[PDB]
């Protein structure tokens, strides 16, 4: 049993870290372009009305 | 703003495995004094849990140590009684009523009282030369004399009651055995009783697994909290940075 | 990671993809999807993946002894269970027989 | 942890100790009914007073009998036997005179830290010396005060680890408090140098 189970928490423990990385350090990136691109668009627009 | 940008993002880091770690509770903390009131809750569940899970170990324990006298080979006290059947030229008197009846078994049984588990040997001057040997037996062992293979009805002052048998063992000396239930003869349907201890047992062996499972719980929740405040009270339960960032 | 550069984001997200070539090297339709992923144009893809990801692992979860569906919740009982099983590794040592 | 594994055990020994309930090591007192019910007096009443040096050696002949009633007549029971049934499953009886109780029949024959005897036709019983006899009992005040001393040395590893407790929840505290306080300027320089500037 112990050598069961130990090799179902090591596959686990392992593809769900790298799964969750990838995919969320993605999710990150493109929140932070949106927000150079919201607050590039306010530069422009402030100095262009100005 | 420099200061408050540098300070954030070990205050989030900190924020998340805090959430983490109370949502995982059934209670919520708030405070560096809470915490350490949950961990003193904690303790005392612990030490409740393993009260309940020892007890519940020496039930187990009592029981396999119960089934395993009714093993084997006609179950008795079998660690030295087989050698000790067989170095004397005899045999053990619960083998040789191995096949009696459920309904004369608590007879028999009340009938040879003590003597049930002794050894049948014919002569009992022969084992006079070996028996100053003996030191590794039963506190009292048990010997007759008999025929093994068509052994007679031990002479017995003996005299049957309502739901007991009197006897005469000696000159000024009887016993009065009451009938017991469930006894050591009739080993048939004593496999029926040890049965019935093994169902008795399962439930056991279930129930303590649970209270291990829970014990282990515990331990590990504890253990959680110790590496938290070991890498986390430093910015603990502080004011949100985003907030006045964007202020 | 609100706090950090580009840079860094893209750095652990290639070093997480070389360890995920490998660990899903033997599954095919976690490994379409991975394939699927990459194309930085369609961002959905990737969470796809994820979704992917977790079924298959519920659907390994073996719950005769476990009960939780969520996989990261089920981590912490495969460690109660290595420790409570190591604890019930001990002895016994009533050993004597015929 | 320890000190509570502690606690366990001198419970478990003040158990021991309660068990010897009267006068010291517990006897049954439905005995002492039955051998009021019928005239005569429990054996291990009669050799409770018999010297520790031969104690094991009488436990050890008399066996299972070691609880009986001495009962000189025998024609009070016969009658009454089929009345009883509360008495312990096997029960044992003896004739002779309670004051001055003579030998009871065994053909006793004594060896290496053991006895022989003859109980009947074709029977012979063999027993092993034991310790704490039932016989020469003394009170056998001796293992109370040795179950007592052990009892002590656990109460007294107890208390240690109470206190021992103690001492480390309120440096705990201390930590706590100090933390809740001080931690934001814990382990900065002197700011005199910098005003100095």
């Amino acid at each position: 049993a112990i050598r069961v189970t130990q090799s179902d928490r090591d596959l686990f423990k392992h593809l769900i870290t790298e799964a969750t990385s990838y995919v969320s350090a993605d999710y990150m990136r493109h929140a932070n372009e949106r927000r150079t691109h919201l607050d590039e668009a306010l530069a422009l627009r402030g100095e262009l009305f100005g | 703003i420099q200061s408050l940008t540098a300070r954030a993002p070990v205050w989030l880091a900190a924020q998340d495995t805090l959430n983490q770690l109370c949502e995982q509770s059934g209670e919520t903390l708030a405070s560096s004094n809470d915490v350490t009131e949950y961990m003193q809750q904690l303790l005392e569940r612990e030490r409740e849990a393993t009260v309940e899970r020892d007890e519940v170990a020496a039930q187990k324990r009592e029981l396999e140590k119960q089934i395993e006298r009714l093993s084997q080979p006609s179950g008795a006290e079998d660690s030295r009684m087989i050698a000790l059947a067989e170095r004397f030229g005899g045999v053990l008197l619960s083998e040789i009523y191995d096949d009696i009846t459920i309904d004369d078994a608590p007879y028999f049984s009340a009938l040879y009282g003590p003597a049930r588990h002794g050894i049948v040997v014919p002569d009992l001057s022969l084992v006079r030369p070996h028996l100053e040997t003996l030191e590794d037996c039963p506190e009292d062992l048990y010997l007759i004399e008999g025929d093994p293979q068509s052994f007679d009805d031990s002479v017995f002052n003996a005299e049957e009651q309502t739901n007991a048998v009197l006897v005469k063992s000696s000159d000024r000396q009887w016993r009065y055995s009451r009938y017991p239930e469930l006894p050591l003869f009739g080993r048939a349907a004593r496999e029926n009783r040890l049965e019935a201890l093994n169902l008795e047992r399962d439930a056991l062996a279930e129930r303590y697994a649970t209270l291990s499972f829970d014990v282990q719980k515990i331990q590990r929740a504890h253990q959680a909290f110790s590496q938290f405040v070991g890498k986390h009270l430093s910015v603990a339960f502080d004011t949100d940075p985003e907030a006045e960032i964007r202020e | 990671l609100a706090y950090m550069e580009g840079g860094a984001l893209r750095s652990m997200s290639d070093k997480a993809l070389g360890a995920l070539r490998l660990a899903v090297a033997d599954n095919e339709h976690l490994r379409d999807a991975l394939r699927l992923s990459e194309d930085p144009k369609r961002p959905e893809r990737k969470v796809q993946f994820f979704i992917a990801v977790y079924q298959h692992l519920r659907e390994r979860i073996r719950q005769d002894i476990i009960r939780t569906d969520d996989p990261v919740d089920a981590i912490e009982q495969m460690e109660i269970e290595l420790a409570r099983l190591t604890e019930e590794l001990t002895a016994r040592e009533q050993k004597l027989a015929i």
